[PDB]
């Protein structure tokens, strides 16, 4: 296994998703980094995109 | 595909089960053979469309196919709508009787007689009495209800067995079937932004170590198997509740430790468990939440940037923190913040402006905290009856206008509370109490949605969800409301009530109670408490009379 590799992976990306959407925070980017488990990454992301616009 | 995806997830008996739920929710006033009947042959039908995927109808679109087995003005109804017909004319207090089980002996007897279509039979009636029961929640019942009669209906006395399992499981399913009411009511009528709300400080009360992310999850996931299951799609609903309770018993690693248990069990079981697991401790040493909220040099840039996580994120912050505060209290916290971050984030300094938010949290923590503590007193003082007699004068003086049913109804339910939580300790009490009341005062907003005569109700049940506690409880006593004449037969009592219950028995000394300060508003207190002494006594008295039981006519 290695879901780690995978979480490590969905962090960088949201974040570069995030930006693409002019997010601009580190608050926001820290609590992507903070997450542990990949399925709450995605969540969180839409969130924050949905909370954007 | 659907109804084979459902099928393939859920199981025969499941599957099975929840159509009938379905359909009883769908349509109250129809007979058990008929519900019964399309179960099968939706059930013949979905066992095809899992063996060859493709069939002629297998593509069908969920709503559609039950829409179409029921009709055999919403049957003339075209579609993404004739299935919102439904779920409008589902109603909450129905047009229905009590079940007043028959007998013991009549039930194990029919219990024997069919093991199955008996407990076929609870699920409908109890489905068809709470039309937004929670499905899942109702499968599990389910199972308890098989359990006791798989037990006591063998024993020698089957009745002093029987009973006490059962009624646990009356009010078990009471309690959970209003809880369910109230996160439809808070869905339906002030949107998903607040049942989100709602979620995040309950998860986050109760999952406090978990990272935020974890809680995006939880709550997203959460409300998408309440919004499905509030609106009647019970097999999406069902099957979601199963995937996060998959992805919940995965992941404890990082949501919580008290879980091994709970994810040790049947899927019945299981969420049920996880559903009423004991908050976390939280983690040991957190900063107070200034630093992000109130100096940092960037609240507003964050703000701004994502408003609805940003207040999450605050929202979650405190609750996490905060086991001791009730939800709807918190829910206030977040509102007092957002609406300084509203004022202040336009003003030329805001963190001026905003400096001393945490001080408005004070008076409004120390209003609900003073108020149970109050009514606990009082509690304390009187006993459960007494207390609920106390707050019917209260109520009733504030809302005359509301019908009697529903004044004691409401109540008698607003009395429970002491007996609930009073005992705790004051700590433990808040969560407890503050969140209790709430749905309690929801069974009132929604009777009284259907009938509505009081616009001081109306008013409190629609400005704020979160307010409505306090809000009823600022009202002072209706000096306008004109008293109806008086009908002295409402105020006697037959010979019949002696062969009742004593709770049933007091339904009705509090509704001639209510009745009594609807007829002389104004006098009152002493009055009030010595007019039940006297009931409570020609009752007792008139039914140990063994005197053609006239006597109450001759108290008339
Ligand atoms: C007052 C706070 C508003 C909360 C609604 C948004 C919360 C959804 C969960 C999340 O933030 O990912
Ligand atoms: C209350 C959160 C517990 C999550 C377990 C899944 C089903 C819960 C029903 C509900 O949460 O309202
Ligand atoms: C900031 C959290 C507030 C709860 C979310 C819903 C708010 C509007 C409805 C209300 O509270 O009456």
């Amino acid at each position: 296994t290695i879901d780690q590799w995978l979480l490590k992976n969905a962090k960088e990306d949201a974040i570069a998703e995030l930006k693409k959407a002019g997010i601009t925070s580190d608050f926001y980017f820290n609590a992507i980094n903070k997450a542990k488990t990949v399925e709450e990454v995605n969540a969180l992301k839409n969130e924050i995109l949905k909370a954007h616009a | 595909s659907e109804v084979a995806h459902r099928f393939k997830d859920l199981g025969e008996e499941n599957f099975k089960a929840l159509v009938l739920i379905a359909f009883a929710q769908y349509l109250q006033q129809c007979p058990f053979e008929d519900h019964v009947k399309l179960v099968n042959e939706v059930t013949e039908f979905a066992k095809t469309c899992v063996a060859d995927e493709s069939a002629e109808n297998c593509d069908k679109s969920l709503h559609t196919l039950f829409g179409d087995k029921l009709c055999t003005d919403c049957c003339a109804k075209q579609e993404p709508e004739r299935n919102e017909c439904f779920l409008q004319h589902k109603d909450d207090n129905p047009n229905l009787p009590r079940l007043v089980r028959p007998e013991v002996d009549v039930m194990c007897t029919a219990f024997h007689d069919n093991e199955e279509t008996f407990l076929k039979k609870y699920l409908y009636e109890i489905a068809r009495r709470h039309p937004y029961f929670y499905a899942p929640e109702l499968l599990f019942f389910a199972k308890r209800y098989k359990a006791a009669f798989t037990e006591c209906c063998q024993a020698a006395d089957k009745a002093a067995c029987l009973l006490p399992k059962l009624d646990e499981l009356r009010d078990e399913g009471k309690a959970s079937s209003a809880k369910q009411r109230l996160k439809c009511a808070s869905l339906q009528k002030f949107g998903e932004r607040a049942f989100k709300a709602w979620a995040v400080a309950r998860l986050s009360q109760r999952f406090p170590k978990a990272e935020f992310a974890e809680v995006s999850k939880l709550v997203t996931d959460l409300t998408k198997v309440h919004t499905e299951c509030c609106h009647g799609d019970l097999l999406e609903c069902a099957d979601d509740r199963a995937d996060l309770a998959k992805y919940i018993c995965e992941n404890q690693d990082s949501i919580s430790s008290k879980l091994k248990e709970c994810c040790e069990k049947p899927l019945l079981e299981k969420s049920h468990c996880i559903a009423e697991v004991e908050n976390d401790e939280m983690p040991a040493d957190l900063p107070s939440l200034a630093a992000d909220f109130v100096e940092s040099k960037d609240v507003c840039k964050n703000y701004a940037e994502a408003k609805d996580v940003f207040l999450g994120m605050f929202l979650y912050e405190y609750a996490r923190r905060h086991p001791d505060y009730s939800v709807v209290l918190l829910l206030r916290l977040a509102k007092t913040y957002e609406t300084t971050l509203e004022k202040c984030c336009a003003a030329a300094d805001p963190h001026e402006c905003y400096a001393k938010v945490f001080d408005e949290f004070k008076p409004l923590v120390e209003e609900p905290q003073n108020l149970i503590k109050q009514n606990c007193e009082l509690f304390e003082q009187l006993g459960e009856y007494k207390f609920q007699n106390a707050l019917l004068v209260r109520y009733t003086k504030k809302v005359p206008q509301v019908s009697t049913p529903t004044l004691v109804e409401v109540s008698r339910n607003l009395g429970k509370v002491g007996s609930k939580c009073c005992k705790h300790p004051e700590a433990k009490r808040m969560p407890c109490a503050e969140d209790y009341l709430s749905v309690v005062l929801n069974q009132l907003c929604v009777l009284h949605e259907k009938t509505p005569v009081s616009d001081r109700v109306t008013k409190c049940c629609t400005e704020s969800l979160v307010n409505r506690r306090p809000c009823f409880s600022a009202l002072e006593v209706d000096e306008t409301y004109v008293p109806k004449e008086f009908n002295a037969e409402t105020f006697t009592f037959h010979a019949d009530i002696c062969t009742l219950s004593e709770k049933e028995r007091q339904i009705k000394k509090q509704t001639a109670l209510v009745e009594l300060v609807k007829h002389k508003p104004k006098a009152t207190k002493e009055q009030l408490k010595a007019v039940m002494d006297d009931f409570a006594a020609f009752v007792e008295k008139c039914c140990k009379a063994d005197d053609k039981e006239t006597c109450f006519a001759e108290e008339g």
